[PDB]
């Protein structure tokens, strides 16, 4: 009984971390945005120097 | 005849002193059974869970 008590309970955290992974999944990836960030901000730099 | 009625009498009063520890055996059997059934159901139910 003590055993499944606990047992249940690691369900529901598993199932609260598996609804906040589902909607993190909606959004695209950080160290890519991070890549695509470091590249806009190098062309940003370049164009602000040219303007 | 007198001692083969003691010996009848000894052997009757012997079998039923036996019957009747025979049907408690048999009902706390009975309630170890209905034990062992639930410790399986929550065991099954645990390897479900």
């Amino acid at each position: 009984k003590k055993q499944i008590l606990q047992a249940k309970r690691i369900r529901k955290n598993r199932q609260e971390y598996d609804a906040l992974a589902k909607v993190i999944q909606h959004h695209p990836d950080r160290h890519e945005t991070l890549k695509e960030l470091e590249a806009l901000g190098k062309e940003l730099e370049h164009l602000s120097h040219i303007k | 005849k007198k001692l083969n009625r003691l010996a009848h009498i000894r052997l009757k009063k012997g079998r039923d002193q036996t019957h009747e520890a025979k049907q408690k055996v048999d009902a706390y059997h009975l309630q170890l059974q209905n034990l062992l059934y639930e410790v399986m159901h929550l065991q099954k139910e645990i390897t479900k869970c």
